[PDB]
């Protein structure tokens, strides 16, 4: 299988701040990360497709990056609304594996 | 598409489920339905995926040979079929839809299944 | 009275191409403008005609082949070629008069995990004739030893399966192809 | 025709050997490449085998889920990999494949690479 | 199959026949039992196939004859160019296995 490790669990910043949440497959899959996230008690949302690109209705305020083996996940100006888990799958290859989470808290 | 689910479950270990999802009337052949499971506090894992129009079914290594992913076509439905249960599936279940890349950007509404 | 190459085209599924799927177009007023003037054929080669040209020419039989190939194995359908496609899967008559559309079909014939629906021979005693196929399903003999039926060395299954998957590159990835010829 | 493997590939124990050997006048699509093993002054141990064809390898248990094997045909080679290397895999690995030219084989191993002598 | 070589060494001269009897366990798919030769140092060199059909460039003074368990190498003008190690195979459905060599000694 491919194993994804991400960030640590927990993350906590201010309203406004910058949050970095990074994970590493074990194997090398090319781009194909999509990144989720799932608020406490909804269902997880799609964030972004292969590390770059969102999705619609998303803010902009999420970017995707990295390649590789290193991907992540940057948010700016922080809002109380993206409190939620953060999830990193790859889906190259056979097994879609996910990642751990990475809870935030303001 | 939307994506509605069968309900909430409580049921005994050695009891055999059968949790349902409807389609809201697929296009391409190419539309496939995985299952994930999120055990309460743990994080997300893909069980399997089928694709109903021709019934083609992939299972992740841990789930092969304990669970059994099944679609209607007719009445458009896909089944998450349980044999004897265990004390560690008391899991939420989600069934998602997405694009032919797998990523998983439809989601319907979580099946809540406990066994005591 | 238009010709069924809507249901040829934007067909649902693809045969292999071990066994493309031939189809027969006579009695039928042809347009080949709707193919053309088309921006989803990745490859539109023609053979003996011109593009253009074609809807001013009457031909007494329109033979349509379907199957699905991978992206390497796209130069194989033309006359005069050599591998695995021209050798032991479809070859083409080096006077080959009529066109081959292949288009990408990823987000059709590519699924999850691999599709294993789409096989390919591998070995034959000897190169297929033009426009001539085989579904035989024997088990190939490689060597002298009689096989008798038991897969081994020298007793290879003849047919395998392409393993489509989505994340391949585009070398791999499928591609449907629709090779039109006239006569 | 001949077969050539790749060079000595001392290595620690626990780390991975990728060992290939290149084959050359085979019409290989249709050749099989089988692995064997054997250490100094001891018998020949045979480890698994490849339909480079149907790329379809059948491995021995004892070795079943430590090592892979692969192909890439493109350029006409056949790979071993080797997982976590216990003490006992200091020995001679050889491949061998028969004549296979004009699609169809000649039964029996005769053509063999010079050894890779890896050390654990 | 476990396979075995009879003769253990063979302590003999280059004028006598050499004789390599190999018995398997069970029974061998049709002609896939294959003798193989090692010299010292050299990589191992096919030289039979499932009865007596020798492979190509060997030398005539290589012959052997045998079917279904028992198999059997002759070797009729012994040489000091012919003194290595005789390996039997199967290619059965079965995981293929050698067998354990039989040494050729002089005098």
């Amino acid at each position: 299988d491919i194993e994804i490790t991400q960030s640590p669990s927990s993350l906590s910043a201010s309203v406004g701040d910058r949050v970095t949440i990074s994970c590493r497959a074990s194997q090398d899959i090319r781009t194909y990360v999509a990144w989720y996230q799932q608020r406490p008690g909804k269902v997880p949302r799609l964030l972004i497709y292969a590390a770059s690109t969102l999705q619609s209705g998303v803010p902009s305020r999420f970017s995707g990056r990295g390649s590789g083996t290193d991907f992540t996940l940057t948010i700016s100006s922080l809002q109380p609304e993206d409190v939620a888990t953060y999830y990193c799958q790859q889906y190259n290859s056979a097994p879609l594996t996910f990642g751990g989470g990475a809870k935030v808290e303001i | 598409v939307q994506l509605v689910q069968s309900g909430a479950e409580v049921k005994k270990p050695g009891e055999s489920l059968k949790i349902s999802c409807q389609f809201s009337e697929y296009k391409l052949i190419s539309f496939w339905i995985a299952w994930v499971r999120q055990r309460p506090g743990k994080g997300l894992e893909w069980m399997g995926i089928i694709y109903p129009d021709d019934s083609d079914t992939k299972y992740s290594p841990s789930s092969q040979g304990q669970v059994t992913i099944s679609a209607d076509k007719s009445i458009r439905t896909a089944y998450l079929q349980w044999s004897s249960l265990m004390a560690s599936d008391t899991a939420m279940y989600y069934c998602t839809s997405g694009s032919y890349y797998g990523t998983l950007d439809f989601w319907g509404q979580g099946t809540l299944v406990t066994v005591s | 009275n238009l010709c069924p190459f809507g249901e040829v085209f934007n067909a649902t599924r693809f045969a292999s191409v071990y066994a493309w799927n031939r189809k027969r177009i006579s009695n039928c007023v042809a347009d080949y403008s709707v193919l053309y003037n088309s921006a989803s054929f990745s490859t539109f080669k023609c053979y003996g005609v011109s593009p253009t040209k074609l809807n001013d020419l009457c031909f007494t039989n329109v033979y349509a082949d379907s199957f699905v190939i991978r992206g390497d194995e796209v130069r194989q359908i033309a006359p005069g070629q050599t591998g695995n496609i021209a050798d032991y899967n479809y070859k083409l008559p080096d006077d080959f008069t009529g066109c081959v559309i292949a288009w990408n079909s990823n987000n059709l014939d590519s699924k999850v995990g691999g599709n294993y629906n789409y096989l390919y021979r591998l070995f034959r005693k000897s190169n297929l004739k033009p426009f001539e196929r085989d579904i035989s399903t024997e088990i190939y003999q490689a060597g002298s030893t009689p096989c008798n039926g038991v897969k081994g060395f020298n007793c290879y299954f003849p047919l395998q399966s392409y393993g489509f998957q989505p994340t391949y590159g585009v070398g791999y990835q499928p591609y449907r192809v629709v090779v039109l010829s006239f006569e």
